[PDB]
């Protein structure tokens, strides 16, 4: 019953990013998948474009 | 006139001269560069491992953050 609320709140998180500041999110998503599993290495320069739009 | 093989010595080619001599390395000076490269080696390497720790904790944080997984 508590797990039902987890998946419902998961959709609430992703919808907020898709509505406001979608351009830095899509560019960050292309950076992470182009490389193997560095996750944060060689992608920190593109991470600067992210969070800054979200800070508003 | 008689023509035969003529004698010539000029420089005498130098009879037995030493060519082997100490070059570049002296002794004590090589240890200053040798052990000096080691001390520079560890200090440069361990700073990268401290920068790896910044990535390490952040990597394991992704597992804790993901509960719908």
């Amino acid at each position: 019953e508590e797990g039902k609320l987890v998946n419902q709140c998961a959709l609430e998180f992703f919808r907020q990013i898709k509505r406001h500041c979608a351009e830095p999110f899509t560019e960050y998503w292309t950076c992470i998948d182009y490389s193997g599993l560095q996750l944060f290495r060689r992608c920190r320069k593109q991470q600067a474009q992210f969070d800054e739009c979200v800070l508003d | 006139x008689x023509x035969x093989x003529x004698x010539x010595x000029x420089x005498x080619x130098x009879x037995x001269x030493x060519x082997x001599x100490x070059x570049x390395x002296x002794g004590y000076s090589m240890f200053a560069v040798g052990i000096g490269a080691l001390l520079f080696g560890y200090w440069s390497m361990m700073k990268w491992n401290r920068e790896r720790r910044r990535l390490q904790i952040e990597d394991f944080e992704a597992r804790i953050a993901l509960m719908p997984l």
